[PDB]
C-alpha cells in the first residue's frame, strides 16, 4: 500500500500515486477532471518554487540582520532598498511585468499547445524550450547539470525531494507572514526568543493568538 | 461577541443535522406517528424546561445586575455575573434570602424567598418596564405548570 | 456482551431498524471508554487528598481536585512547568493521534497493521472485537490465557467501571454543593453521621 | 528457555539466536529483521559505552572522593598536566578521532565483512565471526574461542546492568546533590531519612553553566527547581 | 575497483573505470550523461590547473617578496603600467587563448593548425589533453600521471579554498599561520575561535577591511559569505 495521508481511509479514484507528492490528500474533491489535475499539477510546483526561494530569501536576510551587519528585515528591504538607492517605484514593477509577462505568457501557451514553443520562433532556439512532462521543462537552460536524463529512478527520487521541500517550504512562508503579525518581530528573532525561554514564549502567551 | 459566535456554531449544527436526518439516519413513519410522545416531550422538554432555565438565568443574572444599573452604579463597576454565581455572599447582599441557600425550598418554607420572588404589580417607576421579581416568579410558575 | 443484567427499561439495545450512533455496536463501546476514563479520573481526584493526608506528599500539593487549573475561577496552581496553555497543546496533538487512531480501527477494523508508525504495527492489529483490541502491549502478560477467565475479568472490569461512573458524579456533585474534596467529605461524614448528611447540608 | 515473565507467549521474531533473549518486546520494534539488525548493533553500543561510563563514576569515587563527575567536565577540574586547556582543540581532537572510527564501524554495518583489511599496512585483518563482535586486534588475550555464547550473555546482561545503574548515577547525582557512593554511605547513615521520598522535587542543578567563552543551556530530568 | 572512496562502497552505474582518477564520487549524480561528463571533465582539469599554478604563486610569493599581503597584491605591485592597459591585455590575450580552447572543445580536431605559420601542425589528441609543444617530453608514463595530476589538482584547489579562508579569518599568509598554529596547537583551530550553542553563537571578526581606496574610486572589498561563519 501507499502511505496516506490518513491511514485507513483509501486514496480517492483519482489519484494513484503516478505522480509526485502523491498522498490522497483531497477532501473536497477539487482535482476529479484530469484536466484539472494536470493544472493544478503547475499551480502546486509553481507555487512551491516560488515559496522555496523566497523563504531562503527570508532566512539568509534575516541571518544577516541579526548579525551585525545592517540588513533590513524583511518587511523593511523593500522601503529601504528603493528609498536608498534612487529606484523609481513603478518603473521597476512595470519591468517586472514586461519579463514576467513574457516568461510566463511562454509557459502558458506551452501548456494549451504542449509542444509548441519548440518550433524556432523565439530567437532561433529549437528543442531548448520543448517541455519534458508538465511542469517539468527540462533543456539546456532549465535543466543545464543534466539531471533529467540520466538514471530515471534517482531522477523519481529528485522529482519527490521537491515536492516535498516545496509544500515545506509553502507553509514555512506562512509561518513568515502569521508570526509577523503576531509578534511584530522579526521571524529568527522569534526563534532566538523562543529558544531562549521555551516553556514561557511560545504562540500561546502572546494574547493574540488564543484570545481567551 | 461571544452569543454571536454561538449563534453560528448552532446554524452549523442545524444545517448539519438537516443533512444527517435526511440522509444517513432517517427515521420510519412511526416514529412520527407517536403523537402522544411528541406532546409529552414538547410540554414537559421544550416549554417548561425552557422555562425552568430561563427562569434560573433571571435569578442568577438578570435580577441582580438590573438591581445595579437601576440603583445608579455604571455597567462597568458591576460585578461579572460569574462572580455572582460562585460568590454567595454578593447575593445574600443584595437579597438576603440567598444567605439561607436551598434550604427553603426543600423544606416548603417558601415564604421566605419573598425577596426576589414576589406578586407587586404595576412597573418599575425608575424604568418604565416590569419588575423583574415578578417576571422570574412568573417563569419558574409556568415551569412547573408546564412540567405537571 | 458483558454486564448485561436485565436491565435497559428504555429500550435502546434493540437492533431493529437502528442505526446511526445509537447500536448495540457503539453503545458498548462507548460504555467501556467511559468506565476506563471514569476509573482513571476516580482515582486521580482522590489521590492527592489521601497522599497528603499521610503525608507522602508536601503541602505545595495536597488541593482539591477541582483546584488543579481545571477551573481557573475555582482556583488554579501555579507551579507548573508551563502555562495551563501550553500544557493543553499538548494535549491536543497527544490525544489526537491516540483518540483519531483509536477511530480508524473502530470503522476499518484491521486497517492499523500496515502503514508505517515507527515500526509499532505489531501492536496496533487489534482483534475481532473492537472494545478490546489485546496485541503484545495493550495485554502485557496474557491475563487468562483462556475463555472461561476472560469473560470473568471482562465482568469485573465492568462492574468497577459503572461504580467507578457514579463515583465521579458524586464527585461532582459533592464539589458543587459543599464546595470540599471527597476525602474531606468522607472524613466529615464519620466524624459525625446524624449532623453530617446531604440533609443537614441544605444550609 | 526461561521467559521475561510468567505465562507469556515470545514472539515469533525471537528464537534464541541472539543473546539475552527472554522473549520480551512489548513494542514490537524488532519486527522487521533489517531493524533487528540495526538495534542489536544499538544494544551492544549502549551496553558498552554504559559499561565505561559506570566502571569510571566508580573509580573515580573510589581514588580521587573530590571529584564529583557530574562537575567533573568544566575546565578548571582537570588533572595534574593541563588545567587550562582549550576546549575547542580538545574537541578537534575527539572530533576527528571518533569520527574516524564510527564512520569505520558503520561501513562495517552496511557492508558486512568489507574494511577488515588494514588501509595502511595491508597484511593485517581482523575475522568477525559475527556482525558486532570484531575480534583479532580487538581480543588480544584471546578468551573467545570456549564456544563465545554464554560470554556473549554475559556481556549483555551485565550491560543492561550497568545501563540501568548509570540512569541511576545520573538520576540521583541531580536529585541529591551527591555522587554514587557518596549516596550509599549518606543512605546507611540512616535509611529513614534521606530517602528518595524527600529528596526529589529538588533538582540542584545551575540553570546554565558558563564555560571559558560561551555558555551551555542545562536541563535536569523533571521539573524541581 | 582498484580502491575507491569510503571502500567497500559501491560505485555508481555511470562511473566505470575509463577516467584517470575515478573512484565512484558522486552521490549526486552529476554525471549521468555523458554530454555533461566531457564538460565537467574539462572543467575539472581546467580548474586544476589554475589552482595548482595560483597556489604555487602564493607559496613562492610570500618566500622570496615576504612582508606582501598576497590577499592585498593588487593594492601593491602597481607599476608604469597603467590597470586600465593591464586589464586591457588581460582582456585581449586570455579572450583569443580561451576561445581557441573551447572551439577545440565543441568542435574536436579543428583548431590544431597554427594560423600565422602554416607549417605547424598539433596532432591528434584525446580532449582537455592537446599535447605538442604543450608538453615536450614525458617523464614516467601518460597513464599514471594523468592520475598524478589530478590528485595534485584537487589537492591543490582545496588548498587554495583553505588560502582563502585562512586569510579572511586570521589575516596572515599559509605559511604565517602555519607557524601560528604550529606555536600553539591546542589554542589556534578553527574550533578554539567560534562555536554556535542554542544559547550564543559567535564568529571571528573579519581582519580585512571595507571597501579599499585604491585610486579613488574604492573597491567594495567583503569576506566570502560573511553570515555564516562557524
Ligand atoms: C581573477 C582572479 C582574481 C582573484 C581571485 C583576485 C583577488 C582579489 N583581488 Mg584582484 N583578483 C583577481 C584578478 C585581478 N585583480 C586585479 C587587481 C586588484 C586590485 C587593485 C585590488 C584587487 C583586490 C583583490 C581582492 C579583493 C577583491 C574583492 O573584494 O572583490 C570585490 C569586487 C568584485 C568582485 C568586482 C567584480 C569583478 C581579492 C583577494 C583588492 C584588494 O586586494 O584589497 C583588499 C584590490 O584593491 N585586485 C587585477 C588587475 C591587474 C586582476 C586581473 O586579473
Ligand atoms: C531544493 C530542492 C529541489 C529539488 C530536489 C529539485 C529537483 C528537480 N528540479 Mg527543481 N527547482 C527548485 C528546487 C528543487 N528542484 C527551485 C527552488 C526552483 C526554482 C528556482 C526549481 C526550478 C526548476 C526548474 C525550472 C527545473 C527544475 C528541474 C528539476 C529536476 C531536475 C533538476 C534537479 O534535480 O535539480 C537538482 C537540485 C539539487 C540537487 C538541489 C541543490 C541545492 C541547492 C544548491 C541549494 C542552494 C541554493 C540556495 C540559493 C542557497 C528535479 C526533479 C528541471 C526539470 O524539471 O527537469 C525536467 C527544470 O526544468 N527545477
Ligand atoms: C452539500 C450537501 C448536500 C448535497 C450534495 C445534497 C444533495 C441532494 N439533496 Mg440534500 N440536504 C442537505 C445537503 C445536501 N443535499 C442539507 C444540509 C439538508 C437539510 C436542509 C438537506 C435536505 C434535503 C431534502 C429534504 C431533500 C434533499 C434532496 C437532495 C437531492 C436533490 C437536491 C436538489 O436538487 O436541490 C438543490 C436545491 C438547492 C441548491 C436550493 C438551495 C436551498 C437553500 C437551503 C436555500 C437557502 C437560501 C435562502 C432562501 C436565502 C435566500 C434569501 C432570499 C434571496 C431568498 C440531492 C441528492 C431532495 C431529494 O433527494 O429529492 C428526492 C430532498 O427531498 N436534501
Ligand atoms: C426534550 C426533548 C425534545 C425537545 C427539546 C424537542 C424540541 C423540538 N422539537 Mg422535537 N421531538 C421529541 C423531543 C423533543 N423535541 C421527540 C421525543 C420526538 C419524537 C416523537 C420529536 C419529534 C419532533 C418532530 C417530528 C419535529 C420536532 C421539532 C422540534 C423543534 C420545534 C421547533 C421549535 O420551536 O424549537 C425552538 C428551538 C429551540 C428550542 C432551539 C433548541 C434546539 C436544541 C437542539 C435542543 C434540541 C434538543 C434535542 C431534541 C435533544 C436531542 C438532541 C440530539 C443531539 C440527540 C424543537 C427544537 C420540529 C422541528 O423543528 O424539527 C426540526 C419537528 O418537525 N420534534
Ligand atoms: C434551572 C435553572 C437553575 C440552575 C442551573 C440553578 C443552579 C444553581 N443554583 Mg438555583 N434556582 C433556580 C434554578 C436554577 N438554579 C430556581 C428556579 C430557584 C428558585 C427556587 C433557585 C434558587 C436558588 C437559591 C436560593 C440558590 C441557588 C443556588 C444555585 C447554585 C448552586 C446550587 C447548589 O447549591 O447546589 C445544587 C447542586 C447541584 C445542582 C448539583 C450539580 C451537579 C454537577 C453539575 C454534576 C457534574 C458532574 C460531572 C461528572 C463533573 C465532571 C468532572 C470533570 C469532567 C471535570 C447553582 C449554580 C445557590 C447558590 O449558589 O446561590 C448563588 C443558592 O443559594 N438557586
Ligand atoms: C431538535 C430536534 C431533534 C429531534 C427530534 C431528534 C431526534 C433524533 N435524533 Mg437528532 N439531532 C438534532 C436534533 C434532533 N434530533 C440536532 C440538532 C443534531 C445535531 C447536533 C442531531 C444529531 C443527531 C445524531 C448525530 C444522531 C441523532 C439521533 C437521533 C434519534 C435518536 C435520538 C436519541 O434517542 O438519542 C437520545 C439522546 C441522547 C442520549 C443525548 C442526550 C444528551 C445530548 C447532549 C443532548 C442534550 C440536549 C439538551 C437540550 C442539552 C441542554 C443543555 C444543558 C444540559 C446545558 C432521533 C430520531 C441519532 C440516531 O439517528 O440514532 C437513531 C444519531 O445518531 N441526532
Ligand atoms: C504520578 C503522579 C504524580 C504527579 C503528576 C506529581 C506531580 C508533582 N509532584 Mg509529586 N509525588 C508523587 C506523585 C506525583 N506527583 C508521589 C507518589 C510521591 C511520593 C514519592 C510524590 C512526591 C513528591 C514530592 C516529595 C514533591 C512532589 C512535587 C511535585 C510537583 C513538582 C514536580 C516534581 O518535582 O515532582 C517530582 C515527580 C515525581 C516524584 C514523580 C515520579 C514518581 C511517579 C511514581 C512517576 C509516575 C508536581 C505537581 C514537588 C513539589 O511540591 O514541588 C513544589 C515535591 O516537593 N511530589
Ligand atoms: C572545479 C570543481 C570540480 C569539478 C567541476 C569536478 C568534476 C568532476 N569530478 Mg571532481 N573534485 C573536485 C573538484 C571538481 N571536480 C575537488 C576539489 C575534489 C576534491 C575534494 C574532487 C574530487 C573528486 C573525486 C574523488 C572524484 C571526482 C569526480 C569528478 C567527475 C564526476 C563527478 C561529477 O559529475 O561532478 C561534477 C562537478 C560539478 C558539477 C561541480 C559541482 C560544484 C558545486 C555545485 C559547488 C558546491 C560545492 C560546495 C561549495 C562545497 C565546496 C567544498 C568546500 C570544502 C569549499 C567530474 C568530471 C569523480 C571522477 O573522477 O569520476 C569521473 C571522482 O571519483 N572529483
Ligand atoms: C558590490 C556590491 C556589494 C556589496 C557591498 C555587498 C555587501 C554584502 N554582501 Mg553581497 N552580493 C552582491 C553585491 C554586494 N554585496 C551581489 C551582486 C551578489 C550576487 C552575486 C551578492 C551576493 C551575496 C550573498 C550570497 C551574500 C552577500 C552578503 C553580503 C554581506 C556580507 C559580505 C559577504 O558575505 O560577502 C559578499 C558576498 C559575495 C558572494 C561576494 C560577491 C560580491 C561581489 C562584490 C559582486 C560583484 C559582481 C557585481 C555584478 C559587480 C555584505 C553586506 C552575505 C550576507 O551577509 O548575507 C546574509 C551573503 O550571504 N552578498
Ligand atoms: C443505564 C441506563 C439505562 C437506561 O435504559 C437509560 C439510562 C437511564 C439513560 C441509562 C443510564 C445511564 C447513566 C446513569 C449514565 C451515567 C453516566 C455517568 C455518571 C458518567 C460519568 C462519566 C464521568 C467521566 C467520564 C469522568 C472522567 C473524569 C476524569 C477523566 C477526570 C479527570 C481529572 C482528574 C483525574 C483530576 C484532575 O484534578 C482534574 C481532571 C483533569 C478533570
Amino acid at each position: 500500500v501507499r502511505p496516506v495521508w490518513f491511514p485507513g481511509n483509501p486514496p480517492p479514484a483519482h489519484l494513484d500515486g503516478s505522480l509526485a507528492g502523491d498522498y490522497g490528500f483531497d477532501p473536497l474533491f477539487l482535482g476529479q477532471e484530469p484536466q484539472t489535475l494536470k493544472w493544478y499539477v503547475q499551480a502546486e510546483l509553481v507555487h512551491g518554487r516560488f515559496a522555496m526561494l523566497g523563504a531562503a530569501g527570508i532566512i539568509l536576510t534575516s541571518i544577516g540582520a541579526k548579525v551585525g551587519l545592517g540588513f533590513p528585515e524583511w518587511y523593511d528591504a523593500g522601503k529601504v532598498v528603493v528609498e536608498k538607492n534612487n529606484i523609481d517605484f513603478p518603473t521597476l514593477m512595470v519591468i517586472q511585468f514586461y519579463l514576467m509577462g513574457w516568461a510566463e505568457t511562454k509557459r502558458w501557451y506551452d501548456f494549451k499547445n504542449p509542444g509548441s514553443q519548440a518550433d524556432g520562433s523565439f530567437l532561433g532556439f529549437t528543442e531548448e524550450f520543448k517541455g519534458l512532462e508538465n511542469g517539468y521543462p527540462g533543456g539546456r537552460f532549465f535543466d543545464p547539470m543534466g539531471l533529467s536524463r540520466g538514471d530515471a529512478a534517482k531522477y523519481q527520487e529528485y522529482k519527490q525531494k521537491e515536492v516535498k521541500n516545496g509544500r515545506l517550504a509553502m507553509i514555512a512562508c506562512l509561518g513568515f507572514a502569521a508570526q509577523y503579525a503576531a509578534t511584530g518581530k522579526g521571524p529568527l528573532d522569534n526563534l532566538a526568543d523562543h529558544l531562549a525561554d521555551p516553556n514561557h514564549v511560545n504562540f500561546a502567551t502572546n494574547g493574540v493568538s488564543n484570545p481567551i | 461577541y461571544t452569543t454571536a459566535i454561538g449563534g453560528l456554531v448552532m446554524a452549523a449544527a442545524m444545517f448539519f443535522a438537516g443533512w444527517f436526518h435526511y440522509h444517513k439516519a432517517a427515521p420510519k413513519l412511526e416514529w412520527f406517528q407517536n403523537v402522544e410522545s411528541m406532546l409529552n416531550h414538547h410540554l414537559g422538554g421544550l416549554l417548561g424546561l425552557g422555562s425552568l432555565a430561563w427562569a434560573g438565568h433571571q435569578i442568577h443574572v438578570s435580577l441582580p445586575v438590573n438591581k445595579l444599573l437601576d440603583a445608579g452604579v455604571d455597567p462597568k463597576e458591576i460585578p461579572l455575573p460569574h462572580d455572582l454565581l460562585l460568590n454567595r455572599a454578593i447575593m445574600a447582599d443584595l437579597y438576603p434570602s440567598f444567605a439561607k441557600g436551598i434550604a427553603p425550598f426543600f423544606t416548603l418554607n417558601w415564604s421566605e424567598y419573598s425577596d426576589f420572588l414576589t406578586f407587586k404589580g404595576g412597573l418599575n417607576p425608575v424604568t418604565g418596564g416590569l419588575w423583574l421579581s415578578d417576571t422570574a416568579h412568573h417563569h419558574v410558575a409556568i415551569a412547573v405548570l408546564f412540567l405537571v | 456482551l458483558p454486564g448485561d443484567f436485565g436491565f435497559d427499561p428504555l429500550g435502546l439495545l434493540d437492533p431493529v431498524n437502528s442505526g446511526g450512533f445509537i447500536e448495540p455496536k457503539w453503545l458498548q463501546y462507548s460504555e467501556v471508554i467511559h468506565a476506563r476514563w471514569a476509573m482513571l479520573g476516580a482515582a486521580g481526584c482522590i489521590a492527592p487528598e489521601v497522599l497528603g493526608a499521610a503525608g507522602l506528599i508536601p503541602d505545595a500539593t495536597n488541593i482539591k481536585w477541582f483546584e488543579s487549573g481545571v477551573i481557573p475561577p475555582a482556583g488554579s496552581y501555579n507551579g507548573y512547568w508551563a502555562d495551563p496553555y501550553t500544557i493543553f497543546f499538548v494535549e491536543i496533538v497527544a490525544m489526537q493521534f491516540a483518540e483519531l487512531r483509536r477511530l480508524q480501527d473502530f470503522r476499518y477494523p484491521g486497517s492499523m497493521g500496515q502503514q508505517y508508525f515507527l515500526g509499532l504495527e505489531a501492536i496496533f492489529k487489534g482483534s475481532g472485537d473492537a472494545a478490546y483490541p489485546g496485541g503484545p502491549f495493550f495485554n502485557l502478560f496474557n491475563l487468562g490465557k483462556t475463555e472461561a477467565a476472560m469473560k470473568e475479568l471482562k465482568l469485573k472490569e465492568i462492574k468497577n467501571g459503572r461504580l467507578a461512573m457514579l463515583a465521579m458524579l458524586g464527585y461532582g456533585a459533592q464539589a458543587v454543593m459543599t464546595g470540599k474534596g471527597p476525602f474531606q467529605n468522607l472524613v466529615e461524614h464519620l466524624a459525625d453521621p446524624v449532623n453530617n448528611n446531604i440533609l443537614t447540608n441544605f444550609a | 528457555r526461561k521467559l521475561w515473565a510468567p505465562g507469556v507467549v515470545a514472539p515469533e521474531y525471537l528464537k534464541g539466536d541472539l543473546a539475552g533473549d527472554y522473549g520480551w518486546d512489548p513494542l514490537g520494534l524488532g519486527a522487521d529483521p533489517t531493524a533487528l539488525k540495526w538495534y542489536r548493533q544499538s544494544e551492544l553500543q549502549h551496553a558498552r559505552w554504559a559499561m565505561l561510563g559506570v566502571a569510571g563514576v566508580l573509580v573515580q569515587e573510589i581514588v580521587k572522593p573530590d571529584v564529583y563527575f557530574y562537575e567533573a567536565g568544566l575546565p578548571q577540574n582537570l588533572p595534574e598536566p593541563f588545567t587550562n586547556i582549550n576546549m575547542g582543540g580538545l574537541l578537534a581532537w575527539e572530533f576527528i578521532l571518533m569520527h574516524w572510527v564510527e564512520v569505520r564501524r558503520w561501513q562495517d554495518y552496511k557492508n558486512f565483512g568489507s574494511v577488515n583489511e588494514d588501509p595502511i599496512f595491508k597484511g593485517n585483518k581482523v575475522p568477525n565471526p559475527e556482525m558486532g563482535y570484531p575480534g583479532g586486534i580487538f581480543d588480544p588475550f584471546g578468551f573467545s574461542k570456549g564456544n563465545l555464547k554464554e560470554l556473549q550473555t554475559k556481556e549483555i546482561k551485565n550491560g543492561r546492568l550497568a545501563m540501568i545503574a548509570y540512569m541511576a548515577f545520573i538520576l540521583q547525582a541531580q536529585a541529591t546533590g551527591k555522587g554514587p557512593l557518596a549516596a550509599l554511605s549518606a543512605h546507611l547513615s540512616n535509611p529513614f531519612g534521606n530517602n528518595i521520598l524527600k529528596n526529589i522535587g529538588t533538582c540542584t542543578v545551575p540553570h546554565s553553566v558558563d564555560v571559558q567563552g560561551l555558555t551551555i543551556p542545562l536541563t535536569c530530568l523533571w521539573p524541581g527547581s | 575497483s582498484r580502491p575507491l572512496w569510503l571502500p567497500g562502497s559501491t560505485p555508481p552505474a555511470h562511473l566505470k573505470g575509463d577516467l584517470p582518477g575515478d573512484f565512484g564520487f558522486d552521490p549526486l549524480g552529476l554525471g549521468a550523461n555523458a554530454e555533461s561528463l566531457k564538460w565537467f571533465k574539462e572543467s575539472e582539469l581546467v580548474h586544476s590547473r589554475w589552482a595548482m599554478a595560483a597556489v604555487a604563486g602564493i607559496l613562492v610569493q610570500e618566500i622570496v617578496r615576504p612582508d606582501v599581503f598576497w590577499y592585498n597584491a593588487g593594492k601593491e605591485v602597481e607599476s608604469p603600467l597603467g590597470p586600465l592597459g593591464l586589464l586591457a591585455v588581460e582582456f585581449f590575450l586570455m579572450h583569443w587563448v580561451e576561445v581557441r580552447r573551447w572551439q577545440d572543445l565543441r568542435k574536436p580536431g579543428s583548431v590544431d593548425q597554427d594560423p600565422i605559420f602554416s607549417q605547424y601542425k598539433l596532432p591528434p589528441h584525446e580532449v582537455g589533453y592537446p599535447g605538442g609543444v604543450f608538453a615536450p617530453f614525458i617523464p614516467g608514463d601518460l597513464a599514471e600521471l594523468k592520475v598524478k595530476e589530478i590528485k595534485n589538482g584537487r589537492l591543490a584547489m582545496l588548498a587554495f579554498v583553505g588560502f582563502v579562508m585562512a586569510a579572511q579569518v586570521t589575516g596572515k599568509g599559509p605559511i604565517a599561520a602555519l607557524q601560528e598554529h604550529l606555536a600553539d596547537p591546542w589554542g589556534t583551530t578553527i574550533f578554539s575561535k567560534a562555536a554556535v550553542v542554542p544559547g550564543q553563537a559567535v564568529a571571528p571578526p573579519c581582519k580585512i577591511p571595507a571597501s579599499v581606496s585604491y585610486k579613488g574610486i574604492e573597491i567594495p572589498t567583503p569576506c566570502f559569505l560573511q553570515g555564516l561563519w562557524p
